[PDB]
RNA sequence: CGCGACCUCAGAUCAGACGUGGCGACCCGCUGAAUUUAAGCAUAUUAGUCAGCGGAGGAGAAGAAACUAACCAGGAUUCCCUCAGUAACGGCGAGUGAACAGGGAAGAGCCCAGCGCCGAAUCCCCGCCCCGCGGCGGGGCGCGGGACAUGUGGCGUACGGAAGACCCGCUCCCCGGCGCCGCUCGUGGGGGGCCCAAGUCCUUCUGAUCGAGGCCCAGCCCGUGGACGGUGUGAGGCCGGUAGCGGCCCCCGGCGCGCCGGGCCCGGGUCUUCCCGGAGUCGGGUUGCUUGGGAAUGCAGCCCAAAGCGGGUGGUAAACUCCAUCUAAGGCUAAAUACCGGCACGAGACCGAUAGUCAACAAGUACCGUAAGGGAAAGUUGAAAAGAACUUUGAAGAGAGAGUUCAAGAGGGCGUGAAACCGUUAAGAGGUAAACGGGUGGGGUCCGCGCAGUCCGCCCGGAGGAUUCAACCCGGCGGCGGGUCCGGCCGUGUCGGCGGCCCGGCGGAUCUUUCCCGCGCGGGGGACCGUCCCCCGACCGGCGACCGGCCGCCGCCGGGCGCAUUUCCA
RNA sequence: ACCCACCCGACCCGUCUUGAAACACGGACCAAGGAGUCUAACACGUGCGCGAGUCGGGGGCUCGCACGAAAGCCGCCGUGGCGCAAUGAAGGUGAAGGCCGGCGCGCUCGCCGGCCGAGGUGGGAUCCCGAGGCCUCUCCAGUCCGCCGAGGGCGCACCACCGGCCCGUCUCGCCCGCCGCGCCGGGGAGGUGGAGCACGAGCGCACGUGUUAGGACCCGAAAGAUGGUGAACUAUGCCUGGGC
RNA sequence: CGAAAGACUAAUCGAACCAUCUAGUAGCUGGUUCCCUCCGAAGUUUCCCUCAGGAUAGCUGGCGCUCUCGCACACGCAGUUU
RNA sequence: CCCCGGAGCCCCGCGGACGCUACGCCGCGACGAGUAGGAGGGCCGCUGCGGUGAGCCUUGAAGCCUAGGGCGCGGGCCCGGGUGGAGCCGCCGCAGGUGCAGAUCUUGGUGGUAGUAGCAAAUAUUCAAACGAGAACUUUGAAGGCCGAAGUGGAGAAGGGUU
RNA sequence: CGACUCUUAGCGGUGGAUCACUCGGCUCGUGCGUCGAUGAAGAACGCAGCUAGCUGCGAGAAUUAAUGUGAAUUGCAGGACACAUUGAUCAUCGACACUUCGAACGCACUUGCGGCCCCGGGUUCCUCCCGGGGCUACGCCUGUCUGAGCGUCGCU
């Protein structure tokens, strides 16, 4: 809020003894506004209560190392269908959940084979999905150009624009990436961590390069490995119904003894 | 009022420094302003080092810098008359020249002037007119490189 | 998407723009499309709607397949008004009702020089445009 | 007693130039408080801050060391990070508070006076011609004036310079014009103009659709275009646009080639002989202000008042002494940097008409005040005015019918239309002001019923009707699980190949300059070590990491099975 | 839940206050507005990343930013910050000890070889060993599996204590060293000051609470300062008119 | 300015009005916006140009940690008493 | 002295909830005042952003109203009817100019007071006609009165600014 | 039952909350970075067929010219135009024009007084009179002309 909004008036307190309430109240004149109040948050006119400034710590600053860790989770949960199903990626008759294509896809120069490829891969359901989504925003956004709002679609990453990102482009929903400058605000769209992603065989290829495997650095991001496993076994059902733990436990008092 | 134990700490906003804050949402747009005008002189000094001159190599003052080697401002002219380039000329070639730099040590000197050396040998300097007299290289190390210097020009290595 | 990044995608300031717009500008606003005969014929999707051109009304109360004269162009109230599109006031007098010209179609257009000229370039560009995608 | 030089001064509506005011976000020069903090207050602090005055520009100011340092030393200014809330200041309290080094952004360096040499070799103004003329310029020609020796111009300025002799190597740089060629990064520089994809397709809602279903692949078509806006609701395809190294047309810039007019005989090293620096300034005292600067950081007034192997600085006063380091008292200079004013744009996790600017509107308006100054309220009929013809009552305002509209239960301050408050209609009550909590009762309002609500669901027994199968095999398909790990793919730990090791790369202060290349160092090989990969065999975790056969089981389909089975129905 | 009846209960809220139904103040009624914010600095708690490191700025390289003023990367990756070392006003100095054998007279002092290598006491979650049971449908043999386990051990963290080391400081004392033998330098023993060491725990980010500096929860003075406008009222002088 | 009343100086005078510094400062009045759940004070200490305020102890809450054993197999502590 | 793909089961070690959002579910005890103050949980509530609901919406969104039906200890919420006429919500995260009875609070509106106080300074009015929808008040006529030339008369200055 | 009062609901008023809109703000960023004696900023007064305000303009006054555009403008009139023609209307704006104050410039602020040159009526340069035109601020620089001084000299 500007920095004079409220104080361009020049307003005494008429002081007590006039009735009237020790406000600072507008100087004079035969208009309505005079002995009305200024300055004060309460007043109309007045002065919103701690002006709010430029200088807010707007910009927030993360360490190098969590985005990565935060970017290899999103890449590992765009594995795992359940996730990103989750999502609500209707992923139901897609082929191979980490799904690389040939590289005649950096070819592509028009929708048309952008769209052809996607109903292909059986991924068109999922613009058709976000093409049903698209819907007027609730509320003020509307008249701040944020008007329309839709789904996310299918994240496509890339190796090299070949053409690709003007073929997918105008097809709602779809974003593209480049796999040497992944990004987690799309990756993980929300803070959450499925999205359906359509590698190419190129950009699948680098990951590999980009990441560093667990017995391999980065090469590629200078000093940078992956982050180890707090735990290796996930399932713990296999684990709890194994020969070497029920071998050792006492039976299950199971009885209810009620009141 | 203090309570129970603390930094007795003095901060200064007593003056009035909410009229002299100096806020950064430019720095964006002041970088790629930056790097908008640095691609520009590029393009204008055409295979000229983008970088700009060759700089002399040059020790840090004080016992703690001391042991570092930096890039200085410019060589010096008892390193250019070693070399055997003439103070006005070297300017005109791409090689910076201070001369408030003393020489104390040989050992400093030479060392620059092997820069210099190195350089004149590695430059390809192209004649006055398309039509080729003296200095001016052959058109082989001409037509192989019209080529700009990324970075720095001969760069340092401590 | 848009992606000139002098242009404005600003409600308000398309608003503005509109509501603001000088005669010369309305003009081109104030377009309506030909018919799927003209269409054929000249290359061209539409034009500038004009005092006498013949006019289908598509959409409204008076949405039907009579081809009327175009009357008059009001472009201060971004409307045009047509020969029998019109509305019996309280007191017997007629009152031509406004149409916005992209809810009409053009039948007969109304050919002087400048006109043709005007046609003449749009298929011109319409033509390189489809050349430059073959 | 004249006439003539100059010197200093006047006057001109003399000829021709300039300055004057504004703006003021940012910038330079002064001036300069007090609220305030210190829990009082006077030094301090607020603060060299607000107010005051002056002067600018697109930036300003600053700037090419009388600098830092004390190192093996750096090397103009400005800006950012850091130094650092540090050294220091301070009723050593409150509080204040820099710099150097280091890393970046940028980067650019120069000119005089003097000392000297050159016939003032220089400048300004007249007047005539040729070109050029909307930033008054070039060339020529004039015994045409003046400025200038009380010093103009060339060379030259501390990085040294000048003048000489011979060592060397050879000779393009500038401007006034006139043309002409390639339209010269948001991927054709700048500006202007005019252009460029695809549904108004079928049904169906609706006052009106941009809605709902469909349309050779979620449906048709375009999609380098599904930004936005408009259009009687929600529109990629109705229109404007949007996308595009898309088009055309103007104009202008900027650079490339040619011709002319002029200017311009413009080097370097080597040895010799000469040449060299800004005074009422430095410096000292001092008083006042200022600074972190403390026996004086800076700036001032006054008084004193220099030197030339001098002078300045070297963060404790002074003397002696060595070292280091700059060269002051003249000047110019782009760049990174600033920008709540201006012009022109873009955007927003902002506000949404008591908010957001005082101001969404005929707002610095109305209005007030002698004046300085103060300073409002105030957005919305409807898609379209279709804004109520006509009849009738009334002096009229107002009504009653009629009509428009999807609607006036939208009628010109008219969207929605809350509360307080009021009118009325209906119901109920009423001498301890009302209202309230707990508990019942009476009456109302609607709501669920029931014209039996006897509520369903299994299983069973019976008596009636009903089609087809379960059971059983046969043929096919699919799934599960299994071990023989049987056969093969798959991968963990170990061992063998030293096999990838050079046909496996990186890393290393491990080594070698027997190597190579470039200049003891750099780059590359070559050894070495660490790490990552092939070959097959063996053992073992045989791991959801899979295939193939075989087995067993399950399910589905299709065959057969006609009725003590089989479901159905009451 | 609308109204009405009756019995019983029942004073008006907000607030300062030892004490409010108060003859204490604010409050006719309704609508909308309306007060613990943001920045910086510290502290402790908590979550995440990395860990003797950590770090990101500032800068740079990648785009016309549609989403981007993002995202990504950088021998800049670390100039640098904080941390990894203290202590002294300072010049400065700067965290190891033990054991064994030998040589100097073992002189609880000086010098030379070998071995161990962050000391010890008590208490310590917890691990480890474990006599012995306790049965099995018989009399004995007898490996396997437990359950308990008396008794004994290694003992995290942490606490208490005692030793030790470093820096300041004192007291007392005896020896070493060499290019410079000196108003040189170096040690020893015993006290005593230190925000110390004694096999590390930080750095960055985020959230919370608290405490400050800022308009600083909101509203409130009497004042103080700077720069301007007024003698049309009124005070007094003067000029020129009028009146009694 | 005052034949003096601190009178008058544009309804204002023991220091006019207007704008700014200014959201001046307040140990002092007033106010400070939803629900449930659990715990739950103090008006005493020493110091203070302190006595309508702070500081410091106390009393409160929150976060915890280290252990203990009703898992036939307990040590320590107390607004008692002996 | 035999196998649960079959002992038939009050215990079943062969496989295991109707139960098991393990931030879930279940069982036993004990306890429950509270200002200032602290802490926890809010499928309490407001506005906007990233996600997400093949959400809702002219076959009627928000808002508003309701002697309609319900839920929750409560903050609140959900349904029915009406009105209205264009947008709006659930869940997971993020963010705040986020919740009012008070402040002699601010702005706007409305009551009771109340058809009340009041429309009392300076002697004074009456009759007729006209106009006119309409006359206590206009106009004309008649009568009675006042101002009583230091005027309630006739002219100017300043000030107003079309009166 | 009666009136009045209280409560609740329906409808109607009062009032303008809420909701929904938004050609306005606020904030952040980009590019350029331009006023004035050749008369600025500001002020005044004027100008429309009907026009008060806002806006736009300057006695050529809701604009002239030109260029681009290509049929309107529109509240009503009236008109023009041949919209097969420099051509309606907008936009651009390079030509032209731009009342009076204002740094404000003949001197004064009444809108008052002037001086000096040229031109038309007036004369027949007769000065008057009237009308028109152009000059008539201060400061300062270079030159120019006229000058001043028992300033410093020379020759006579
Ligand atoms: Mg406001
Ligand atoms: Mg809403
Ligand atoms: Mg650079
Ligand atoms: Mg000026
Ligand atoms: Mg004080
Ligand atoms: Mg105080
Ligand atoms: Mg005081
Ligand atoms: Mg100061
Ligand atoms: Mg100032
Ligand atoms: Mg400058
Ligand atoms: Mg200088
Ligand atoms: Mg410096
Ligand atoms: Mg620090
Ligand atoms: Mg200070
Ligand atoms: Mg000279
Ligand atoms: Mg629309
Ligand atoms: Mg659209
Ligand atoms: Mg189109
Ligand atoms: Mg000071
Ligand atoms: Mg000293
Ligand atoms: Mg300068
Ligand atoms: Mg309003
Ligand atoms: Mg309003
Ligand atoms: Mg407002
Ligand atoms: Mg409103
Ligand atoms: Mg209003
Ligand atoms: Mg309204
Ligand atoms: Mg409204
Ligand atoms: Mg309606
Ligand atoms: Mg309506
Ligand atoms: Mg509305
Ligand atoms: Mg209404
Ligand atoms: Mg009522
Ligand atoms: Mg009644
Ligand atoms: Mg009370
Ligand atoms: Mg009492
Ligand atoms: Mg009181
Ligand atoms: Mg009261
Ligand atoms: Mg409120
Ligand atoms: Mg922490
Ligand atoms: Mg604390
Ligand atoms: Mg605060
Ligand atoms: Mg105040
Ligand atoms: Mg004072
Ligand atoms: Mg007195
Ligand atoms: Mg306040
Ligand atoms: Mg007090
Ligand atoms: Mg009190
Ligand atoms: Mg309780
Ligand atoms: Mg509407
Ligand atoms: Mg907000
Ligand atoms: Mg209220
Ligand atoms: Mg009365
Ligand atoms: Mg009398
Ligand atoms: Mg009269
Ligand atoms: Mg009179």
């Amino acid at each position: 809020v500007s920095e004079l909004a409220g104080h361009q008036t020049s307003a005494e307190s008429w002081g007590t003894g006039r009735a009237v309430a020790r406000i600072p109240r507008v100087r004079g004149g035969g208009t309505h506004r005079s002995g009305q109040g200024a300055f004060g948050n309460m007043c109309r006119g007045g002065r919103m209560f701690a002006p709010t400034k430029t200088w807010r710590r707007w910009h927030r600053r993360v360490n190098t190392t969590q985005k990565r860790y935060a970017i290899c989770s999103a890449l590992a949960a765009s594995a795992l269908p359940a996730l990103v199903m989750s999502k609500g990626h209707r992923i139901e008759e897609v082929p191979e959940l980490p799904l690389v294509v040939e590289d005649k896809v950096e070819g592509y120069k028009k929708t048309k084979e952008a769209v052809l490829l996607l109903k292909k891969l059986k991924a068109w359901n999922d613009i058709k999905k976000v093409y049903a989504s698209q819907r007027m925003r609730a509320g003020k956004g509307k008249m701040r150009n944020r008007r329309r709002i839709q789904r996310r679609g299918p994240c496509v990453i890339y190796n090299e624009d070949n053409g690709i990102v003007k073929a997918f482009r105008n097809i709602p929903g779809i974003t593209l990436l480049n796999v040497t400058k992944l990004n987690i605000l799309k990756l993980a769209p929300g803070g959450h961590v499925g999205r359906f992603c359509i590698w190419t065989e190129s950009a699948f290829r680098k990951l590999d390069d980009l990441y560093g495997t667990w017995r391999k650095a980065a090469s590629l991001k200078s000093n940078y490995n992956l982050p180890m496993h707090k735990m290796l076994n996930t399932d713990l059902s296999r684990i709890l119904k194994s020969p070497e733990i029920q071998r050792a436990l006492r039976a299950p008092r199971k009885k209810i003894h009620r009141r | 009022a203090p309570s129970r134990n603390g930094m007795i700490l003095k901060p200064h906003f007593h003056k009035d420094w909410q009229r002299r804050v100096a806020t950064w949402f430019n720095q964006p747009a002041r970088k790629i302003r930056r790097r908008k005008a640095r691609q520009a002189r590029a393009r204008r000094i055409a295979p000229r080092p983008a970088s700009g001159p060759l700089r002399p190599i040059v020790r840090c003052p004080t016992v703690r810098y001391h042991t570092k080697v930096r890039a200085g401002r410019g060589f010096s002219l008892e390193e250019l008359r070693v070399a055997g380039i003439h103070k006005k000329v070297a300017r005109t070639i791409g090689i910076s020249v201070d001369p408030r730099r003393r020489n104390k040590s040989t050992e400093s000197l030479q060392a620059n002037v092997q820069r210099l050396k190195e350089y004149r040998s590695k430059l390809v300097l192209f004649p006055r007119k398309p039509s080729a007299p003296k200095k001016g290289d052959s058109s082989a190390e001409e037509l192989k490189l019209a080529t700009q210097l990324t970075g720095p020009v001969m760069p340092i290595r401590n | 998407m848009k992606f000139n990044p002098f242009v404005t995608s600003d409600r308000s300031k398309n608003r503005k723009r509109h509501f603001n717009a000088p005669s010369h500008i309305r003009r081109k606003i104030m377009s309506s499309p030909l018919s799927k005969e003209l269409r054929q014929k000249y290359n061209v999707r539409s034009m500038p709607i004009r005092k006498d051109d013949e006019v289908q009304v598509v959409r409204g109360h008076y949405k039907g397949q009579q081809i009327g004269k175009v009357v008059q162009v009001y472009r201060k109230k971004y409307v045009i008004y047509i020969e029998r599109v019109q509305r019996e006031k309280a007191n017997g007098t007629t009152v031509h009702v406004g149409i916005h010209p992209s809810k009409v179609v053009i039948t007969r257009l109304k050919l002087d020089k400048d006109r043709k000229k005007i046609l003449e370039r749009k298929a011109k560009s319409r033509q390189v445009g489809k050349e430059k995608g073959k």
